[PDB]
């Protein structure tokens, strides 16, 4: 044919028409723990610790 | 998703395994454009410089269509996601005005729904005239509510336009539909516009304007004329990540809307 | 980073709500207050401020003073939306409050209103927990430790091999953390009865 | 009236008014019988009224 | 597909349109592997280097 030949998106390869990528993941920041910040913090050096109490 | 961790049953207890999952989000560019033909006898003898006069109005006319598609969903392209107000309604992040005692408790109901989805409001956009409708409303006691009690008297100047310290941002470009919404609140960082081609102007001294069925309606060479073409390519995304407080995509949304009361 | 977050989530869920808790650990803060009777039902009086003051009185009757809260997600915006029977603002002084003005820092009775933004908070169990936080202790034995493996096996409870890392072309990352929890309730002159003295109190939802 | 001008895109800039409107405003009581032209907490019958103004 | 071209019918004869077409071809990577076990005693005792021999 002579006329009305036109280049469509359907005529090209996936290598001609690639999607753009964003490397940054869409997420919210990780939440910090309640007790690991509110509670008083002590360094243990055995499986158990003991304290005397007035009773 | 998120991984788990597990308690181990004493020393030499058997540790467990876990995994994690990801998915995709997409954004698509769409095109809006127009042509302005002018016979160049009129360009030459018009005291007004018509090409420098029309350009600001074409920039403004492009911006008006993007707002109307992205906020209200009017003339919206078929590839774009749901618009902010229809999306907020479908998610259930909606409040009918005057279901509480006071517009301030309906705005607070809005802030709580977003906080229960895991997002925070950092601003508004609102109907034209909302500020004067705030100075014009009363408690059941019959006194003004928009300001502290010692600044409620009618002789005094109204405050800077705000709700809960956020500016009202009335939409003065004429895009707004007050039958659909009074106020939209959002985390505005979750709303994204992708610029594929910024507003470009081309001026043509040659070729034709043609009809749908191929007739020539104006020949630029043979009728001593020029035409200005303006083009913009733009994409729109509202980006809800997976929050800890609401995992469900069907009800988590980063914006909420206050809507008009129903009829009798 | 997602494994560090998942560890912290399990510690809170054991220490506050008592879900899937180790057997050597004491009663968790919410079940411990409910068992001691340091409990209030929301809306027992005219505003959430009277239930919070009831929680403060219950700790004073045990010999402990509150110094802070942890609380449900979205509580602050439910407090700014709060009105009395005369239609006035409850949460801030009426003489300085109106709709144009910014809300205050999230607080009750001068204490920060720490909303729990992780997924741990079961709002069908509690609205708010108040305590003497000086009485709550976390013991760290071994900090969050990461090890990577390329030889070896993942195995069943019955000695059977389930994944072989060498023979199935795979690696594995192991995370380990070791931790103790204590809530310390010394003897007080006001409540010598161990079964009802406790250093924390809770507001629970209405109804069943 | 201020809202109607804003729905046309104009900003209210000032007024002109009928004779005696100022003393009509200092006599303004709501349905609960409190004043409105000045705030109820900080005004009573003894003190001078404000300079004639509106919003 | 391949683009055609044409003979123009005299000076000021009407020239004709043409188009080109592409498609995709796909290649998948697959794995082949084996394990060879040997005792430490043989690796030590051998006068010939057993690993660099088997490779």
């Amino acid at each position: 044919a002579g006329f009305a030949n036109i280049q469509g998106r359907a005529d090209l390869s996936d290598v001609h028409l690639p999607d753009q990528v964003i490397k940054d993941v869409l997420q919210t920041a990780p939440e910090a723990s309640v007790l690991l910040n509110r509670a008083r913090k002590v360094r243990m050096s055995s499986k158990k610790t003991k304290q005397p109490v007035l009773a | 998703s998120l991984p788990d961790a597990y308690w181990v049953d004493g020393d030499t207890g058997l540790k467990q395994t876990t995994k994690n999952i990801w998915s995709n989000v997409f954004m698509t560019a769409e095109e809006l454009a127009v042509i302005v033909p002018i016979p160049d006898a009129l360009i030459a003898d018009s005291d007004l410089p018509l090409w420098d006069e029309v350009k600001p109005l074409l920039v403004e006319a492009i911006g008006k269509k993007v707002d109307d598609a992205g906020i209200f969903g009017n003339d919206k392209p078929a590839s774009w996601p749901a618009a902010l107000i229809p999306g907020a309604i479908a998610a259930g992040n909606s409040v009918t005005l005057g279901t509480g005692d006071d517009i301030g408790v309906d705005v607070a109901t809005l802030g709580e729904q977003l906080a229960l989805d895991g997002f925070s409001i950092n601003g508004f956009i609102s109907r034209p005239g909302l500020h004067w409708s705030l100075v014009g409303l009363r408690n059941a006691q019959g006194q003004p509510i928009y300001t502290p009690p010692l600044s409620t008297g009618l002789n005094g100047a109204p405050p800077t336009p705000a709700l809960y310290g956020f500016p009202l941002n009335e939409v003065t470009s004429g895009v707004w539909d007050a039958d659909e919404a009074i106020l939209l609140g959002a985390d505005w960082s979750k709303v994204v516009i992708g610029i594929r081609q910024d507003i470009t102007f081309d001026l043509f001294s040659e070729g034709v304007i043609s009809d749908s069925d191929g007739k020539v309606v104006l020949n630029l060479m043979q009728q001593d004329s020029k035409a200005l073409r303006v083009v913009f390519r733009v994409g729109f995304q509202v980006a809800n990540p997976m929050t800890r407080l609401n995992p469900n995509e069907a009800t988590r949304y980063p914006a909420g809307v206050i809507i008009p009361a129903g009829g009798g």
